[PDB]
């Protein structure tokens, strides 16, 4: 039933998120008509590079004329928001199968719009183009026709000659903070009338790395497994992480110095098919928080509650010095994983180390 | 290319299966460099590409024997690494793949040879396997690698591993005591510093190289008791930095090797030198030096164009630092 | 081969034109001057065509060799100008030139040009040939004692009243790059036509002109207080300097510094300096450094340079300047242990 | 071949993709379906198995169920692949490139046998710009009586437009035990001979893939006698299959150097897999360290060195074993900096040697 | 862009290049006109602007002057770039590689309109071995009525010979105050709002490249929408100095958790490149550690900080400082392996706090 990944796909410029500064700059250009021949959009993957690119081509060929506020009904706006527009050629330089469609289209520039004001060329990562067609651009960019405009996007503007960077109007899109996506997703589920446990949103949040598009993609899987709810339990399930309870229930047992419980919970956990690196990412998480409340009892979230009494205990009861050790012990733990002959092993071996090097009850040697 | 002797005992049986029917369409030869890999593949292939073989070898007249001597033939494909880069592409293979799906131009047996399978892309590989799963009637593959381990399990599970193990020490030495006269211990060391591959040992001498060594060795000789390692700059600074660096290492490890009582030292060439090291250099300090040396070397190797002088002139001074007492020593990390 | 100075050249040219003219030296303008002085008298004879071929092992020598092999149907002639390598005629070029040594004819004037020749290179079959027909014009940058005199003489021909003290300052900056000194003169000619270059006038123009060589930075670092040093650094950025060239420049002087300090009791600072041969005045300054840089301060400075150099070429563009800054401060005060 | 034979038939037979079957299942059992599912995952983790198993339940004559009855005609037919309404497209095949374009343009909005025309696309991302839009247009206007199951091993190569229309389900690689525990089952149910190790080795072989893990069991059965045994198997992978693994540790921990050093050279000569060797040592330093936390940790094949393993266990200090383990781990990383993959190995043991309790100490 | 809109039309319109202006102006007042000029310096310092002015006082119908009237058709079409006698050539372009090779092989000796046939070659070091010898053969025999105005950002890649027949003029970058004071003006005459802070956040940013500064100032209004407030300026130009990077160091020695944490929150609030924060910190610690050895250890812009830094220098034992350097140092090294970047930092300070010299936290 309508995967938000589509239902919240940005339509206007207003719909985009937090990237104001880089939108304001496009709000002007389109309003004052100051249309340059080339637009560059740099950024990690997951940032609305392409997305914000369409929102340009939706404001260039719009029949309402060149607007910053396109109308969602005109035949041009609809087809643009469906990846199928006669003057919107979408090239993926990173594409292997389309390499010949990449070369032939850049050497065969059409100097006449078939249905729109201008002819829009959307190119995903141009630094990945062939040495041949790459020059096809160079020349067309030096002396570009009036109707043909360009929209470039890169995962790295560095590997792009300074011969082209200087010839375009760059725009760096910063990834989005955790608590920003955390906020969006909340406002999206609240506005879709879906139940939802806070703890679980932050998970979907961080899960998608500063990538709202993705943040929604997951939000959907969660909703599919959660049977219409985003519950920590459905979420943590998918991510294959630990349900705040279980993470702390290890730590608790790690501190207590009793292997058994630990190793036990690992299985109990390996049972649920965890993502080994994350059984540490999640402990480290808590350890962090603990020693933080020892510095300011105030430093405690608002959903931590379900585990709060326990957070506070550990905190008030274990030496910050100490905690700074488990934290670091697991930390360097994560570190080695890639080289531990098995991601589980590494993860078990590592808690043993903690246990072998516990500071109140280490493992004994006859 | 140079069929050495030791390649007969192995060339014998291998052909024995191509003549008896028990030949594997996929032959992975794990072998050092200059140990003969090269010639044994070319050799076998020639037998299989013979129209009128005379028993153990070809006749030299037949279309096959002729086209092969000529070089170009219709069934001998060479899948070397893309001329330039240092890897093999998914493409090269995919074209040589289908290139077999069509019957033999000479109607008989087709043959493929790979320079060093441990040099293709995870992609270039898989592309291959599917060929080996579906073997193209009376055709023959030959893969060779230095290290069969670095080769995809699923892959290497589709071919017969053939260990072109090197020959006994005495044999190899003798075989070299002929190709070049040198003190037999300089012949041994020349062998050991090469994993035991005679051919390898051969090209060491075969340049001003092996004397270049001597130059260095002498340096250390003083550099060790004197405490002056900066002086090494001389011998280590140069185009062959890596190569030479690798030498300074070996010795180093020999010092450690002695420190623990190992029965085998590589640079048997200069026992005086290695023992002196196993002296003014506690175990833990070789360790560090062996450390920086294996590292720095590698920096030069990889980092396109560093300032060799700088690097080496830094390594050295620092070694000296390690020596100074009180100084604390480098440990491997992350 | 009449050996003579630039100045007698015009005189010699008169008496007649000789088979070939060897302009040897490092001074940019004398070479130029002497060069044009030659051609000025050739085209003035019948040499319309003028050619110039640089000597680097990678040249297209068939072009060259065959261009003079040919006598012309219309007696049109030429002026061949060989540009000797930076280092000069190696072993393979002792012949390559020996060949064009017996081809010359009164209608193919030869003018070779390069930095002076080594006693050895000056016996290479070829030179010994011209040894009778030709003429060599010694073109070398005047020394520390005549350096100012030159600026005085020349200035005077530019119709300039350059004061002694104003002469000195100029001679202390751009101390040697005759190029610039020749420049700043015609420039100053321009600032004040029919003006005088008192010490106050030049000294400011030069002061404000504010140009720093990364060599200027280094020299400061030579125990000179960091103040100027650091300034010259951020200034050395707004002169669009590449950091790669700053690194290796300091290196040469920082390594040189290691040896020297390493050779105390090896040979008195004296004898040593000559040995390496960079000691041009820098001797006092080099010495001064070699008195406060501890054997260890050096290394530290060497480890850092490396990190930099490496970090520079492994994450190509991690803003090295940062480190360089720290680095310099190291070469100016006692150090620590991390 | 076992791989084909053990293709999942019911969800209950799919190994380790719960967050998925969980959804899908929950999707079906409530008539809540979508029109485009996209399955991302590396090699042989279960993509084609799950999509195929979904389609099987979507069309089961019994009803829309997450539990295909598996005996009705639609199910039997889907099992042999002969299901008119199970259109399998290989977007990676160069051979049928034409049939692809043709059939899609000549779409069947009307299913011939089952309640849904199910299109199953393998490696979707490798589609022709043309197909991309041909499809995309159908996704915008999902013809009812149609569902799209997309499977890719690199979802990123896809156009955000196609991505967005889809319900995305990622497929995680299978932990070792998981794969190995299946092989066990398999082999039993098929009544074949097997030894623990060969099963360990086999699992470890098929890097997180259960498909390679089976197809490898096949070649391994084919290799030796119809018998998945340690020899037979390491005989394909050429593994050592010798206690030098351990025989080497033992020495290290007594600070025998001579021996360790010795042990290696004699190992060089065999032609060991250097990195592989390390991997094993860490391996033991673990079953050991773990035997120490609970004397049951030992398991299946090491009943072969039980005594030995246990001896280390009770004599070397837990604390000290970490340090060994850890050092080797490190050397495995630096394995490629050292010029010689062996100097690397030796460089590394001579390292855990010193950094031992009482080992070699300095002198001039 | 204000870049073109404010391009100098008169020598009185050029920022800080006096020694070059005075020179050119005067050689123009006394009819002393060389046969070729060469302007060298960095990006957006005014090489091009002065070359164009120069060409303008030479072809002023009012006569050869240091003050082109600016209203003649000679001055207007030169301003426009549409001046028959103002052939501009780019040795940097890839596209005009032929019109750059031909315009020189066919020099035009007779002026078409004004008194001079001026040429202007940007980045003149970028010419082909061919075009070089071409411009050489021309300056060797300076055709009257034909002047040469050269510009380069690297007069060193030029053969000495050509540099030999020219009159070089080194342009200096601009002062940060020479720019801030140039904006405060350009702004106040265009009636736009601004805060003194913003103007300095901008000037600095421009690295002596006025061109850039302005090209940046346009965006800051584009995004600030009219106003040139610090907020909008810093928006794109991060908090470039924030004395908090240090406030954190102190907050740390004072062992004022509340502030440390608080301060990080304020940094995170803005969002900074975490690990940048670390190196910054470290490096302070590192100078403070320096300072306390040879006090004359505070470089150029240490001025604002000066007192703050010194205070630490003295008031804190060289040992405790090494402890911090180290602790801090180590936290960076692990940063990417922290559950999350900020956490990694918080969690690393927390380290120091409990592992603090004096003041460390407690347990009950
Ligand atoms: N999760 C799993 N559970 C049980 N058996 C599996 C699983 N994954 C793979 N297998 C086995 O591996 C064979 C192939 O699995 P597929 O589902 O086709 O894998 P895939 O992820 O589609 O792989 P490709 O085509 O290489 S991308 C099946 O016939 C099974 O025997
Ligand atoms: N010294 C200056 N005084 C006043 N405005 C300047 C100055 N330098 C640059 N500008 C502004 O910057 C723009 C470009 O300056 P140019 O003179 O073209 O610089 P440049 O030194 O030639 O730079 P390049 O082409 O990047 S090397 C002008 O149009 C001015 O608005
Ligand atoms: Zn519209
Ligand atoms: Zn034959
Ligand atoms: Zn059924
Ligand atoms: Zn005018």
């Amino acid at each position: 039933y309508q995967v938000l990944a589509r239902k919240w796909r940005p339509q206007t410029f207003a719909d985009v998120v937090g990237q104001e500064h880089v939108l304001t700059a496009l709000a002007n250009g389109l309003s004052l008509g100051r249309i340059h021949h080339a637009y560059l959009f740099s950024g990690t993957r997951g940032v609305g590079k392409t997305s914000i690119a369409r929102l340009l081509a939706k404001g260039l060929n719009c029949e309402t004329g060149i607007t910053a506020t396109p109308c969602g009904v005109c035949d041009n706006c609809r087809e643009i928001e469906q990846g199928r527009f006669v003057d919107l050629i979408e090239i993926d330089a990173a594409s292997r199968t389309k390499v010949e469609d990449t070369r032939d289209l850049l050497d065969n520039v059409q100097y006449a719009p078939a249905r729109g004001r201008f002819k829009v060329y959307l190119i995903d990562e141009v630094h990945m183009l062939s040495r041949h067609s790459f020059n096809a651009l160079l020349k067309t960019l030096e002396e570009p026709p009036e109707h043909v405009k360009f929209l470039l996007a890169t995962t790295d503007p560095q590997k792009l000659p300074v011969t082209i960077l200087s010839r375009c109007l760059q725009f760096h899109l910063k990834a989005l903070d955790v608590e920003q996506i955390r906020h969006q997703l909340e406002h999206i589920l609240n506005e879709e009338h879906i139940a939802h446990e806070p703890r679980a949103l932050q998970l979907l949040a961080r899960a998608a790395e500063g990538s709202l598009r993705d943040a929604l993609s997951l939000t959907d899987q969660a909703i599919a497994s959660g049977d219409g709810q985003v519950s920590t339990q459905a979420v943590s399930a998918m991510l294959g992480t630990l349900d705040d309870d279980q993470a702390l229930s290890l730590v608790e047992a790690m501190v207590e110095a009793n292997g058994e419980r630990v190793m036990a919970l690992i299985n109990e956990a390996a049972a649920r098919g965890i993502e080994w690196e994350a059984l540490l990412v999640e402990m480290l998480g808590l350890l962090h928080r603990i020693a933080m409340v020892q510095l300011s009892p105030a430093a405690l979230g608002n959903d931590m509650a379900a585990i709060e009494l326990r957070m506070r205990e550990l905190a008030r009861t274990i030496p910050p010095t100490d905690i700074q050790l488990y934290y670091q012990t697991l930390l360097i733990g994560r570190k080695e994983l890639p080289y531990a002959p098995d991601r589980r092993m590494g993860v078990e071996m590592t808690l043993l180390r903690a246990l072998a090097f516990h500071p109140r009850m280490p493992l004994p040697e006859p | 290319m140079r069929w050495y002797p030791w390649l007969r005992p192995d060339f014998e049986k291998l052909v024995a299966s191509y003549q008896a029917g028990r030949g594997h369409h996929a032959l992975l030869i794990q072998a050092l460099p200059g140990m003969g890999d090269d010639a044994l593949i070319y050799a076998l292939s020639r037998y299989l590409l013979c129209q009128q073989p005379q028993g153990h070898k070809s006749c030299g007249h037949c279309r096959g024997c002729q086209l092969m001597q000529a070089g170009t033939h219709p069934d001998y494909y060479t899948l070397a690494p893309e001329k330039g880069k240092n890897t093999l592409g998914v493409d090269a293979v995919r074209e040589v793949t289908e290139k077999l799906n069509e019957h033999a131009r000479l109607g008989g047996a087709k043959v493929v040879w790979v320079t060093d399978a441990a040099l293709l892309t995870d992609a270039a590989a898989n592309a291959l396997l599917k060929t080996l799963e579906e073997p193209p009637a009376e055709t023959w593959f030959f893969l060779a690698t230095r290290e069969p381990e670095r080769l995809l399990a699923t892959l290497r599970s589709r071919c017969r591993l053939h260990y072109l193990a090197p020959p006994p020490e005495q044999y190899a030495v003798t075989w070299l005591s002929r190709e070049v006269t040198m003190s037999q211990d300089a012949l041994l060391a020349a062998l050991r510093l090469s994993a035991g591959s005679p051919g390898a040992a051969l090209a060491l001498f075969q340049g001003d190289n092996w004397q270049a060594r001597e130059t260095l060795c002498q340096a250390l000789a003083y550099s060790v008791p004197s405490g002056d390692w900066y002086s090494l700059l001389a011998a280590l600074n140069h185009e062959q930095a890596p190569a030479r660096l690798h030498w300074l290492a070996t010795l180093l490890m020999d010092a450690l090797k002695r420190h623990h009582g190992a029965a085998q030292v590589t640079n048997v060439d200069v026992p005086g030198l290695v023992a002196e090291l196993a002296n003014h250099l506690s175990p833990s300090r070789l360790q560090a030096i062996l450390g920086d040396v294996c590292h720095i070397r590698e920096q030069l190797m990889s980092v396109t164009g560093i300032n060799r002088e700088l690097l080496i002139t830094d390594l050295l001074l620092r070694i000296e630092h390690y020596l100074q007492p009180g100084v604390v020593l480098p440990v491997p990390h992350l | 081969m009449i050996r003579l100075y630039p100045e007698q050249l015009r005189a010699q040219l008169n008496e007649g034109l000789r088979a070939a003219y060897l302009l040897l030296g490092n001074d940019p303008l004398l070479l130029q001057e002497s060069q044009d002085a030659v051609r000025q008298v050739a085209a003035a004879q019948g040499f319309e065509e003028h050619h110039t071929f640089s000597i680097d092992p990678n040249t297209d020598w068939n072009a060259i060799f065959s261009l003079c092999q040919a006598m012309s149907l219309f007696a049109s002639r030429q002026t061949l100008l060989l540009l000797l390598p930076e280092n000069g005629p190696n072993a393979a070029i002792n012949e390559q030139l020996l060949t064009l040594t017996g081809l010359l004819h009164d209608d193919l004037l030869l003018i070779v040009r390069g930095n002076k020749l080594s006693k050895a290179q000056e016996n290479a079959a070829w030179f010994t040939a011209l040894a009778n027909r030709s003429v060599q014009v010694t073109c070398q940058t005047p020394e520390q004692a005549q350096l100012p005199r030159w600026v005085a003489a020349r200035a005077k021909q530019l119709n300039l009243e350059l004061d002694d003290a104003a002469n000195q300052v100029l001679c202390y900056c751009y101390e040697g790059n005759l190029l610039a000194l020749a420049q700043a003169l015609e420039r100053l000619s321009l600032l004040w036509p029919d003006g005088k270059l008192t010490l106050p006038r030049v000294e400011q123009a030069v002061n404000d002109a504010a140009h720093f060589t990364p060599f200027h930075w280094v020299d400061a670092l030579l125990m000179g207080k960091s103040k100027r040093a650091l300034h010259i650094l951020q200034q050395l950025r707004l002169e669009g300097s590449e950091p790669v060239i700053l690194l290796r420049t300091l290196q040469r002087e920082l390594l040189l510094l290691v040896n020297l300090k390493r050779q105390s009791a090896h040979t008195p600072l004296r004898a040593l300096f000559d040995k390496h041969r960079v000691w041009q005045n820098r001797r006092g300054m080099m010495g001064e450094a070699l008195n406060r840089l501890s054997q260890t301060q050096l290394r530290q400075a060497v480890q850092l340079l490396t990190r930099t150099e490496l970090t520079l070429k492994q994450d190509y563009g991690q803003s090295v300047w940062a480190e360089l800054e720290g680095l310099s401060l190291l070469l100016c005060h006692k150090p620590l242990a991390d």
